[PDB]
């Protein structure tokens, strides 16, 4: 099949530099124009540069120009964006896209979406705590409360992605402090409490903390 | 050129025709295109040319229109269909639609509810958070009360919702209140009170620290 | 001298509205102008499909250009020009439909640049093919391949700018040439 796989995304300081790339693959990369679109959380989709086959002409945004250089490897099938002096407004999900029929305006294969977060505030590791709770025979509640991390996004898994039936793992909130937090829950048999133990693995790739806590009754 | 997309949400059953509108402020002859985005996906092309459907796209997808009024219609709503719909210009460099969020309708369902006192180890530091949990229920309109010793609350609450289960399109809410560890030990018992369509009475959930 | 003329027209999202609009006129200018009974035409729009709009017997019937590409549908999809081009080929100059057997065969092939698909366009080379461009990526190396095979040789020819080639005062000669 045909895609587009971006990286490079993360946290960077307002003012910093970060470079998105984006391999394709399963079809003819230089033929296309290529373009980097953005989505602002709970917003629509903006073009902020296009590049032609070649790779000479280059366009952008009026949002982005000056600030950003749009590039292309057509040797390696890679697309590029150098993103200079960083603005708060430029937190998006970050995806490539190629032209539909080489170079019309419509688009035809889009890569999974990177993340980009500019913020002064440093990264940091929430902190987790259970959500308690067997000689009853009902379905139980339990799960995890995800507390005071910075930035999105964390992951949440119940006994190693082994227990998926009945998770609800609910959107971060941003409090007051400007930590996000979440909660996790499951819904078990009764019965089980006492002979299972249920596991909430969090990880918060960006601070590089994973935590494994336990939810006893 | 602004495309106008309308309207913004729709709710309707599975099995129901769904017709979603989008006007630009100029003709743009047939150079008009529709993408679906399901969240945390890229879009996804539906139609290309106002009316031509693209491979592997279901045959219950549809477009219409030329110049400036375009219709994309789903002739039988599906689970899967849940989702942002997009239409996008490509007559000059693209513009989008604001979008239309398509949710599904299905007969109402009532809350389960639970309640969940701060933890010990979250008491180490000031700080108490207590958890009260709506399960499964449509629809997403539900309202939550809490009483601290049969005092009401206010802005120390905060609600998160899912997203509609994508098996039986139902909602879960948390509400969390957040008390410093001094404010919690000041009292003995923490309730909230769920109102919701499909409940005959509210629902009390409570417990004495 | 007699010539039956086929306009086989890009119709893909790849063109410009304008650009498809200046296709449009651009036939329309030619027929006008070589309106005398020695020539006939059709046309074929392409993108990922073919279609003829109108051919050689509508072309006689009606004999108003303006008429004839009134309900000209827009494609707006691919550009497969070799399948295209072999359609023509096999297709349209057809007795069938009005094509005269005395009659030189030409092809005014209309697009913007290289084709989504490949090939080879074997059954067209008793057609005399002329490759008219428009858009800012019609002549680059991605699309120099294509086009010089496209085009009957030599190329140079052969390939030619619809903004320069609809200026020609000589432009119904032009077509009729047959030594090259
Ligand atoms: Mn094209």
């Amino acid at each position: 099949e045909v895609q587009l796989l971006e990286s490079g995304g993360g946290l960077v300081q307002p003012g910093g530099s970060l470079r998105l790339s984006c391999a394709a693959s399963g079809f003819t990369f230089s033929r296309y124009v290529m373009w980097w679109v953005r989505q602002a959380p709970g917003k629509g989709l903006e073009w902020v540069s296009y590049i032609w086959p070649s790779g000479g002409n280059t366009y952008y945004a009026d949002s982005v120009k000056g600030r950003f250089t749009i590039s292309r490897d057509n040797s390696k099938n890679t697309l590029y964006l150098q993103m200079n002096s960083l603005r708060a407004e430029d937190t998006a999900v970050y995806y490539c896209a190629s032209s539909y029929d080489f170079w019309s305006n419509a688009f035809d294969i889009w890569g999974q979406g990177t993340m980009v977060t500019v913020s002064s505030a440093s990264t940091k590791g929430p902190s987790v705590f259970p959500l308690a709770p067997s000689t009853s025979e009902s379905t139980a509640a339990l799960g995890c409360l995800v507390k005071d991390y910075f930035p999105e996004p964390v992951t949440v898994s119940w006994n190693s992605g082994a227990l998926t039936s009945g998770v609800h793992t609910f959107p971060a909130v941003l409090q007051s402090s400007g930590l996000y937090s979440l909660s996790s829950v499951v819904t078990v048999p009764s019965s089980s409490l006492g002979t299972k133990t249920y596991t909430c693995n969090v990880d918060h790739k960006p601070s590089n903390t994973k935590v494994d806590k336990r939810v006893e009754s | 050129i602004q495309m106008t997309q309308s309207p913004s949400s729709l709710s309707a059953s599975v099995g129901d025709r769904v017709t979603i509108t989008c006007r630009a402020s100029q003709s743009i002859g047939s150079y008009l295109n529709w993408y679906q985005q399901k969240t945390g996906k890229a879009p996804k092309a539906l139609i290309y040319a106002a009316s031509s459907l693209q491979s592997g796209v279901p045959s219950r997808f549809s477009g219409s229109g030329s110049g400036t009024d375009f219709t994309l219609t789903i002739s039988s709503l599906q689970l899967e269909d849940f989702a942002t719909y997009y239409c996008q210009q490509s007559y000059s460099t693209p513009s989008f639609g604001q979008g239309t969020k398509v949710e599904i309708k299905r007969t109402v369902a009532a809350p389960s509810v639970f309640i969940f006192p701060p933890s010990d180890e979250q008491l180490k530091s000031g700080t108490a958070s207590v958890v009260c949990l709506l399960n499964n229920f449509y629809p997403r309109e539900a309202k939550v009360q809490w009483k601290v010793d049969n005092a009401l609350q206010s802005g120390n609450s905060q609600e998160s919702v899912t997203e509609q289960d994508s098996k039986d399109s139902t909602y879960s809410l948390s509400s969390t209140l957040t008390l410093s560890k001094a404010d919690y030990e000041k009292h003995k018992v923490y309730a909230c009170e769920v109102t919701h369509q499909g409940l005959s009475s509210p629902v009390t959930k409570s417990f004495n620290r | 001298g007699n010539v039956d003329l086929v306009f086989l027209f890009d119709g893909s999202m790849s063109l410009q509205p304008d650009e498809f609009q200046k296709i449009l006129d651009f036939m329309k200018d030619v027929m006008k102008k070589c309106s005398n009974t020695s020539y006939q035409f059709a046309a074929v729009q392409f993108s990922t499909s073919y279609k003829t709009e109108f051919d050689f017997s509508d072309y006689v019937k009606w004999k108003d250009p303006d008429a004839l590409l009134k309900h000209v549908k827009h494609m707006l999809l691919l550009t497969n020009t070799f399948g295209a081009i072999n359609y023509v080929a096999t297709e349209v100059f057809r007795e069938e439909l009005g094509a005269r057997p005395d009659a030189t065969k030409v092809l005014i092939i209309i697009t913007d640049g290289e084709a989504t698909d490949s090939g080879n366009i074997d059954a067209a080379k008793d057609i005399i093919r002329y490759i008219i461009g428009i858009g800012k990526h019609f002549q680059t190396k991605e699309s120099q391949e294509t086009l010089h095979k496209f085009a009957s040789k030599p190329a140079s020819e052969f390939v030619k700018i619809l903004d320069t080639f609809e200026k020609l005062k000589d432009l119904c000669t032009e077509l009729q040439k047959k030594i090259y």
